């Protein structure tokens, strides 16, 4: 049985930064 | 030749971590310097003629250094970046003090015979770079992405033109090329096989 | 006989201070140093070999005036590598970190399969371009030919004043060296033999 | 001047090319690929104007036009070529550069004019092949398999610790801790430097006289079997 | 009891035995030899600027401690006359010489039988630099005069 | 609660040199700090020599102590020290309670010195990796291409049997490979449990690959993607991420990504592995087009730290869900790292709040300062049954 929680393709995150744009 | 003396004073004692002071002022006497070397090319011009001029070879040796001096320093400005170092050339003016003496001529001589057979020089040159692209593209065939090994990749390598060019170069000077050698032995299989 | 006369002179001096103390040792084994010019003395006395070192003095004198060219040509690239190169020949012990405060501390050493916890300094590479002695230094290491691919390798690795290095950041560098290699080992030093 | 645009592109056309290793490859390896029959058929109309011109055996009396020919023969072979035993016919492409040599008659006699200060010098090279032939002979009497024992520590896994010769008890060099010299290890530089044969030991003598690592060898002869003889061989040897 | 492995040499020399046939090499061979033989005391100066920076060597780099992964060590050292001699033509012909001048300068570990504890001087710049420049000088010297 | 309050109301002092700060630093016998000497008095209920003065702080090898970071985080979990103190007077009978922060460092009580080289990472224990993020379905995707031959060979598979390491029984993990054709590295065809014998398995077979080919993301990425829809098996139902181990490319395949996952519900990781100078614009897009991150492994050295990192982006959909978010749980039985024996570890993520009142920051608000944890010893739960 696994858990009951997932938490996961919030409408609010960011993800506006990676490794990239950084550097 | 006082002025050009104070020139490559100024310009020889650029070094690391010198004062801000200095560093301005340097900045300041390099325009000072520029300004002043465009008014005599310019007066020495007007008083001799642009034909008369650039009859002699140091003249349009100097006007070169001049135009490629002022190309400096408007490039230095929109992107001040690195700087190709023209400025210095300035310091081959110096070659004037050769003029009192009495060995004025036989140094003269060297560069008016070397300035008559330039175009034996350029092509002797070309056959030199002709020969070295040739075995830059044979290295190419022959070790062209062998050089892959357990360990760090060697920079000395024959995998694009550049790093094979540098590697002919380095070869032909002398210098390691039992190291690339035995790199290359070592991508050919080794002591047993490709030797 | 002035020669003789600075032998003599230091022997008396060192044996006069032989008979106390320690007092300026540095001085002590510089006139201990001193007495090395004893074969010198040899010239003189055989006609032979006074005859040929003024052969050689007389060599020597009749390339002067190429001497002073190539050591102003020497000095013209020291000061274009100064201020190309000023201040970037500084490295971090791992290659992680390229700022000096963030070399500090300790690290892992992954080498020979041990790794070893090794610490972090901010260390400068043992042939640099801070000034135009460090660079004359270097460029006559360069011209006699060991270690270039090292100092070519270290330049085209160079980033900014106070950056570390990172792989192939600048390859077009290497240019420069061509053209230091195309004028001062081949081109003036056959000149030297040839004259 | 067409015929040496084509030269030209050709050049560009190779050094533009990337190397990868077990087989991969870019993109514009592909792209620069596809440009070579346009050049093999250019290259070829040009040689058969040239012959329908001059002839055969008086165009194949210039030894440029014999080395034009060769070029777009192994092209046209290669071209029809599906076996994969074109390794030696492949690596004849990079003498394209050398084609404008012969579109230039310039280069032409500032090559001759080069070329012909260097028949001299071949008895040099002669008497060169002699001294180093001879040096080898002595290194194969000396030096035979004198690198191929090291320190290991104690036939664990056969790995020697150091990377230097030995020689047991005697004046070589020894080992230090808990190390015994044992019987094979390939040698100085992964084996390739050492007088086993006579070949190996002309490669040997050959890099020494270049003065390129010939104290590495001397050393390794030093720390192999002593070092009160070593010098008599190697000071001769780089002087002559 | 005697170590005698030196007469194969003699074997070794039978190649000398087939030089007399060529008509180019032995005419051209011979003329530079008798040139040699015919200018000693250029060589007995070369001798003596060798002779000179080998006790120069000697007297201010000879107490450097002997450290592996280094330019100075059990192989090349300043110890010896015999040591700085081939020390010498090392950097004379020209291998790590810029390695060397860097492994003594001024502040080296100094062996742990000498007196000072200090030991090495940043004189090896000029020490270096002076002799390749002059055994240069001189080895070209007598090339033009052979 | 009191360390999110705590940390909320921090003025980040750029300089440490006139106040230093003051903390035990581990595994003793530098401007910015004075360290601390302890009594350790020998204690029953441990197996050393413990101090409930205060509390150790323990910091890895790599990560230099005097940092800016590391001396703020040194200010702001100086006030731990009192709950610790709390926390045991409510009960005698506890063990370690440690703070392990996203920095690196980990603050433990009661002080205790730390146990050749110390490997030792906060962020790489099970307890910390468990909260740091929910469960996940990663798929690792390596590619095995000519040009990763040589060293960009065995950094990969160091980098992937260390990327392994951070997976648990509730992860779902599977390794495929592709060189113009892709292709499972084993005989698992689907995601498995990532237990020890699974991962066991799946380091033997990465550790088995050679390199030879040409590269084609198009058919590794929809390899992956038609691996992520099984839905035939068992699996996690969480976190959905392809991992891609490779050099560099002149490809970012717009095709495959718009068709597999158009709502972007599956997150791409892309990693630049080894020394070279190939093209690494089309794997920065990728990374950056589908929620993910872009990483960097020049050398051995940096595996551990950027094999760990991902757990900062996988953390955000859990920190943005707010106080729900935030539930005690207990991690497989373990041994403990200071000899303890056989624990069980609660776990507590902390969140980042600071200037939430006026909800304007919200960009460094996005990732947890840390996880808490508590120690349980199997002894307790043995007593607890007669
Ligand atoms: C070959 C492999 C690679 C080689 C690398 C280096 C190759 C070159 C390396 C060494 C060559 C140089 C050797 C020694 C150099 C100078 C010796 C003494 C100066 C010297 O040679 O004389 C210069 C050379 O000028 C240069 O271009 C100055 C030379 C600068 C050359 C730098 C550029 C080199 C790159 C070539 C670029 C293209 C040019 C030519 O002499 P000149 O023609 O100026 O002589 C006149 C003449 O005496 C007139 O009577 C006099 O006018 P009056 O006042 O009416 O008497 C003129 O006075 P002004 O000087 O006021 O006009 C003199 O200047
Ligand atoms: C919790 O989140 C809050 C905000 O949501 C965060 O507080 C912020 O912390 C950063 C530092 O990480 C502060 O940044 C200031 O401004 C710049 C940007 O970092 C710094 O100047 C240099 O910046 C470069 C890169 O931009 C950097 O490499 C360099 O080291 C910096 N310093 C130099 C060159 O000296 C400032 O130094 C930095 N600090 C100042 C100005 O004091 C933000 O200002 C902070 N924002 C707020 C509202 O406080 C906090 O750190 C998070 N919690 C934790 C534990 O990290
Ligand atoms: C145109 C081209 C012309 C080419 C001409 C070439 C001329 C130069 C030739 C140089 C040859 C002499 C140098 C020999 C190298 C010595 C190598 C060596 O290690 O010898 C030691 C050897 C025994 O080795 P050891 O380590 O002592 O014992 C343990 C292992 N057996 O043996 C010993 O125990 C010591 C014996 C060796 C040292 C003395 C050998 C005689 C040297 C006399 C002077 C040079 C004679 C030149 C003869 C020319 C023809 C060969
Ligand atoms: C005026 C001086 C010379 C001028 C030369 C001019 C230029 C010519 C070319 C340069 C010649 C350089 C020759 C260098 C030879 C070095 C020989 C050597 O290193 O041999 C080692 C060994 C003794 O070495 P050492 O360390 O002194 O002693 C160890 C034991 N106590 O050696 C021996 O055992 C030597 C055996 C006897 C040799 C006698 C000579
Ligand atoms: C991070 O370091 C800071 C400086 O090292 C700490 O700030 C110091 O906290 C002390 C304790 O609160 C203060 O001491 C007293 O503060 C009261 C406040 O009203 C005042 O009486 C005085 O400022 C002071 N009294 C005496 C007798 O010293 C310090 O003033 C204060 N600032 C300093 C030392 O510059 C932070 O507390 C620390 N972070 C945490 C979480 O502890
Ligand atoms: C062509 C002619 C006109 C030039 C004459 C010689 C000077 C211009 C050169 C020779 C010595 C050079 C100096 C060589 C050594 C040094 C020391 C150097 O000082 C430092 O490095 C201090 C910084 C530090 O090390 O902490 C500044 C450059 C300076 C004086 C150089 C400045 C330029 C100098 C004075
Ligand atoms: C007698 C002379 C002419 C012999 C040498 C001929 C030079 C013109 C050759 C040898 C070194 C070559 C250089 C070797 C290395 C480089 C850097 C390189 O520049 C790049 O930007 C490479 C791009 C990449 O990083 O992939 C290619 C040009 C350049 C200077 C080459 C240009 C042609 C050079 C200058
Ligand atoms: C399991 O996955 C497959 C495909 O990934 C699903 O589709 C079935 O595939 C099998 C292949 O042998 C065939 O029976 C049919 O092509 C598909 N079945 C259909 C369309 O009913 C399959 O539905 C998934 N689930 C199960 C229980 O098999
Ligand atoms: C002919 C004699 C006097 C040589 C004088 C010209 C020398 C100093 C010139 C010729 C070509 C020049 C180089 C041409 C291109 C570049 C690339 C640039 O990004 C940095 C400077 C650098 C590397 C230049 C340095 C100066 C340079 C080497
Ligand atoms: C006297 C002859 C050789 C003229 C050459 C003089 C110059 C080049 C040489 C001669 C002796 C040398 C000095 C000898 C010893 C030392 C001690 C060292 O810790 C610093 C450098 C210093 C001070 C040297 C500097 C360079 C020096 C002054
Ligand atoms: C292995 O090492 C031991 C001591 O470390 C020593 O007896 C010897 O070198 C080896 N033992 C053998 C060969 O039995
Ligand atoms: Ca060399
Ligand atoms: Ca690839």
């Amino acid at each position: 049985k696994g858990p009951d929680v997932c938490f996961d393709n919030n409408v609010l995150e960011d993800y506006t930064d990676c490794g990239g744009v950084s550097g | 030749l006082c002025v050009v003396a104070l020139n490559t004073l100024c310009v020889a004692m650029v070094h690391y971590n010198q004062p801000r002071r200095l560093t301005t002022t340097l900045y300041f006497a390099e325009f000072v310097f520029l300004g002043l070397f465009l008014t005599e090319m310019s007066l020495k011009m007007y008083g001799l003629g642009p034909r008369s001029y650039f009859r002699s070879s140091f003249n349009c040796f100097d006007f070169g250094v001049i135009v490629g001096s002022v190309f400096e320093v408007v490039w230095a400005a929109i992107k001040p970046g690195s700087s190709f170092g023209i400025s210095v050339l300035r310091a081959l003016r110096l070659l004037r003090i050769f003029k009192v003496t009495k060995y004025w001529s036989s140094l003269r001589n060297l560069v008016v015979s070397l300035l008559n057979s330039m175009k034996s020089i350029i092509s002797l040159l070309f056959l030199l770079f002709l020969f070295i692209v040739v075995f830059a593209l044979l290295g190419m065939q022959l070790f062209g992405g062998q050089f892959n090994f357990q360990d760090e990749t060697p920079t000395t390598n024959f995998d694009t033109f550049p790093a094979a060019i540098l590697t002919v170069f380095q070869i032909l000077t002398g210098e390691d090329w039992n190291a690339v050698m035995y790199h290359g032995i070592e991508s050919q299989g080794g002591v047993s096989k490709g030797m | 006989n002035i020669l003789d006369f600075i032998v003599v002179s230091g022997a008396l001096v060192a044996f006069a201070f032989s008979g106390s103390k320690g007092k300026d040792i540095n001085t002590i084994k510089s006139l201990r140093v001193l007495r090395v010019l004893r074969p010198l003395k040899t010239i003189k006395r055989l006609p032979k070999l006074k005859a040929v070192f003024d052969c050689v003095v007389n060599s020597l004198k009749n390339v002067l005036n190429i001497l002073i060219v190539y050591m102003l040509f020497m000095f013209i690239f020291a000061v274009i590598a100064v201020q190309l190169f000023k201040g970037k020949f500084f490295y971090c012990t791992d290659e992680s970190k390229e700022l000096e405060r963030d070399c500090r501390g300790q690290y892992l050493d992954y080498e020979k399969e041990e790794v070893e916890a090794q610490p972090r300094q901010w260390k400068k590479y043992d042939f640099h371009y801070d000034n135009v002695l460090w660079a004359l230094l270097t460029l006559f290491t360069v011209s006699t030919g060991e270690g270039w691919p090292m100092v070519l390798k270290h330049s085209v690795d160079a980033t900014y004043e106070e950056q570390g290095p990172s792989p192939g950041y600048r390859m077009e560098l290497s240019i420069f060296y061509v053209v230091y290699f195309v004028v001062f080992p081949f081109f003036f030093v056959n000149i030297f033999v040839a004259l | 001047y067409m015929i040496l645009a084509t030269i030209i592109a050709n050049c560009i056309v190779l050094a533009l090319e990337q190397h990868l290793p077990d087989g991969d490859k870019t993109p514009m390896s592909e792209r620069l690929d596809d440009t070579e029959p346009y050049f093999i058929g250019i290259f070829c109309f040009e040689a058969g104007i040239k012959i329908i011109a001059l002839g055969f055996v008086s165009y194949l009396r210039n030894g440029w036009n014999v080395m034009d020919f060769v070029v777009v023969l192994t092209g046209i072979l290669a071209t029809a070529g599906t076996d994969f035993d074109l390794r030696t016919l492949r690596a004849v492409r990079v003498l394209r550069p050398l084609k404008l040599v012969s579109g230039i008659p310039s280069l032409q006699v500032v090559l001759k004019s080069i070329m012909k200060a260097m028949v001299p010098l071949l008895q040099i090279g002669l008497l060169l092949f002699f001294a180093i032939l001879m040096f080898a002979i002595i290194g194969l009497e000396f030096y035979m398999g004198k690198f191929h024992k090291a320190c290991f520590p104690n036939s664990t896994d056969a790995e020697p610790v150091g990377d230097f010769p030995c020689g047991k008890e005697a004046p070589a060099r020894l080992c230090e801790g808990d190390t015994e010299c044992r019987e094979y290890w390939p040698g100085p530089n992964f084996g390739i430097t050492n007088f086993d044969n006579i070949l190996f030991a002309i490669l040997t003598v050959f890099q020494c006289i270049t003065m390129e690592g010939w104290t590495d060898i001397l050393y390794n002869t030093n720390d192999a079997a002593g070092n009160t003889w070593n010098w008599l061989y190697f000071i001769p040897l780089i002087i002559i | 009891f005697i170590n005698l492995s030196f007469l194969r040499l003699f074997r070794a020399a039978r190649l000398i035995k087939l030089l007399r046939q060529g008509y180019t090499i032995r005419i051209l061979l011979w003329t530079f030899v008798q040139s040699f033989k015919a200018l000693p005391y250029v060589c007995l100066l070369i001798a003596m600027l060798f002779f000179i920076y080998a006790i120069i060597g000697m007297q201010v780099f000879g107490n450097i401690a002997l450290d592996d992964d280094t330019s100075i060590n059990r192989h090349n050292n300043f110890r010896t006359f015999l040591q700085a001699l081939m020390l010498l033509f090392r950097s004379a012909t020209g291998e790590a010489w810029h390695e060397i001048m860097l492994s003594c300068l001024s502040n080296q570990a100094c062996d742990e039988q000498a007196n000072a504890t200090e030991c090495g001087s940043d004189f090896a710049y000029f020490y270096f630099v002076s002799f390749i420049f002059l055994c240069s000088f001189l080895m070209l010297n007598l090339f033009v005069a052979v | 609660l009191e360390a999110e309050k705590v940390q909320a109301a921090h003025q980040w002092r750029e300089d440490f040199a006139s106040n230093e700060v003051v903390y035990y630093n581990a595994k003793d016998d530098e401007p910015g700090s004075q360290r601390i000497k302890p009594v350790f008095i020998e204690d029953a209920n441990f197996g050393r020599q413990i101090s409930y003065q205060h509390a150790a702080v323990h910091i890895p090898t790599d990560i230099y102590e005097g940092s800016t970071i590391v001396l703020n985080e040194l200010n702001w979990t100086s006030a731990l020290d009192e709950v610790f103190k709390k926390n045991r007077e409510e009960d005698p009978s506890l063990l370690w309670q440690v703070f392990g922060s996203a920095t690196g460092l980990a603050r433990y009580y009661p002080a205790s010195p730390w146990v050749k080289i110390d490997l030792y990472d906060v962020r790489r224990r099970p307890w910390y990796i468990q909260g740091a993020a929910s469960p996940k379905d990663m798929l690792i995707l390596v590619d095995v291409s000519g040009s990763v031959s040589g060293l960009t060979l065995k950094l990969i598979r160091t980098s992937v049997s260390e990327m392994l390491e951070t997976l648990s029984d509730d992860d779902f993990v599977n390794v495929a490979s592709f060189n113009s054709n892709a292709q499972d590295v084993s005989c698992f065809q689907h995601l498995v449990q990532a237990n020890v014998r699974n991962k066991k398995v799946l380091k033997d077979a990465v550790n088995n690959i050679t390199a030879k080919g040409i590269t084609d993301y198009k058919k590794g990425f929809s390899f992956a993607f038609e691996q992520l829809l099984n839905y035939n098996v068992s699996r996690a139902n969480c976190n959905k991420i392809i991992m891609l181990f490779t050099d560099g490319g002149e490809e970012r395949a717009q095709e495959i990504f718009n068709k597999y996952n158009k709502d972007k519900k599956v997150r791409v990781f892309t990693f630049s592995v080894g020394q070279h100078n190939y093209d690494r614009g089309p794997i920065q897009w990728m990374a950056c087009e589908n929620k993910g991150y872009y990483y960097e492994i020049p050398s051995i050295g940096a595996i551990r730290i950027n094999t760990q990192e991902y757990l900062d982006v996988l953390g955000r959909p859990m920190v943005l869900a707010g106080d729900k978010a935030k539930q005690v749980q207990w991690t497989n039985v373990y041994l403990d790292a200071l000899e303890l024996g056989l624990v069980i570890t609660g776990t507590l993520p902390v969140f980042n709040i600071t200037g939430q009142f006026e909800n304007k920051t919200n960009l460094k608000n996005q990732l947890i300062l840390g996880v808490m944890g508590v120690d349980v010893s199997l002894e307790d739960i043995k007593r607890l049954t007669p």
